[PDB]
């Protein structure tokens, strides 16, 4: 379950652009502030080899 | 006593920030999630790391397809008033393949 990527971004990778920020970022309009949930899943999943 | 600068988004530790530490011409470069103090002076996931008025000097700085290229000049002046007149043109020193976003900067001082 350990090799990762994110989910969703909120802006589109520019080309060799990396990104290693945890955000949870806005799934939702509410801004959740470090609030997991509704309006709020973190985007960093894996897969299930 | 102008000695780096910083570049990068949030400039706060949250993601990656372009240091630039000089002095003259011997240079260090980092890219790593710093965390800076809030008044950046120099006292007279770390992925990317390099080291290489009587005057003027000159840079071009831009960051294109996730690298950050650097031009150059130097030259000694006489107008102590302003930025002066006639041409000359940068010529470049390096090309990092550093892959990160940019969208504020601020310059680095030497302070006793
Ligand atoms: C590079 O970083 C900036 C932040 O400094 C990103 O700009 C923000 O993008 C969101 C949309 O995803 C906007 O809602 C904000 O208003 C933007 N802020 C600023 C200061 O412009 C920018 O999207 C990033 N670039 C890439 C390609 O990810
Ligand atoms: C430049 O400053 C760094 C410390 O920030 C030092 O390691 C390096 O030796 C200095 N080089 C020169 C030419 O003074
Ligand atoms: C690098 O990211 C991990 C989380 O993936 C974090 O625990 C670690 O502190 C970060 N390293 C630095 C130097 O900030």
């Amino acid at each position: 379950y350990n090799y990762r990527y994110r989910l969703f971004r909120k802006s589109n990778l520019k080309p060799f652009e990396r990104d290693i920020s945890t955000e949870i970022y806005q799934a939702g309009s509410k801004p959740c502030n470090g609030v997991e949930g509704f309006n709020c899943y973190f985007p960093l999943q894996s897969y299930g080899f | 006593i102008i000695r780096g600068w910083i570049f990068g988004t949030t400039l706060d530790s949250k993601t990656q920030s372009l240091l630039i530490v000089n002095n003259a011409t011997n240079v260090v470069i980092k890219v790593c999630e710093f965390q800076f103090c809030n008044d950046p002076f120099l006292d007279v996931n770390c992925t990317f790391e390099y080291v290489s008025f009587k005057n003027l000097r000159e840079f071009v700085f831009k960051n294109i397809d996730g690298y950050f290229k650097i031009y150059s000049k130097h030259t000694p002046i006489n107008l102590v008033r302003d930025l002066p007149q006639g041409f000359s043109a940068l010529e470049p020193l390096v090309d990092l393949p550093i892959g990160i976003n940019i969208t504020r900067f601020q310059t680095l001082l030497a302070l006793h």
